């Protein structure tokens, strides 16, 4: 019988913002990133 | 005081001379070189947007 996975619930809260900036011979390759913290929530997940 | 009329009529050739002045001074090359001021300009950088670092495994 096939196992099946189910459930899983979390919530995203704001944690911060970041600016990554790679450099390659005086030219800039930038990227804005949003970091979110997590807070779990019902229903719990379970592999059946 | 009548001498002004005589002077104008006599010196009218300077009108054509002045026409030459202006219509060849225009022909001559001029370049007013507006500056950049003492304060110097600069742009940010060549900036390109990309996806950030990915945590592969």
């Amino acid at each position: 019988a096939w196992p099946v996975i189910n459930g899983g619930a979390v919530s995203l809260h704001f944690a911060g913002v970041t600016l990554s900036t790679q450099f390659t011979d005086f030219v800039s390759l930038n990227s804005l990133r949003f970091r979110f913290s997590l807070t779990v929530d019902e229903p719990p997940f379970s592999i059946l | 005081a009548s001498l002004i009329y005589r002077q104008l009529l006599t010196n009218s050739y300077s009108v054509d001379l002045y026409d030459e002045i202006e219509q060849i001074g225009s022909g001559k090359t001029q370049n007013v070189t507006i500056n950049p001021g003492p304060f110097a300009q600069t742009r940010y950088a060549p900036v390109n947007w990309d996806h950030g670092e990915i945590n592969d495994s």
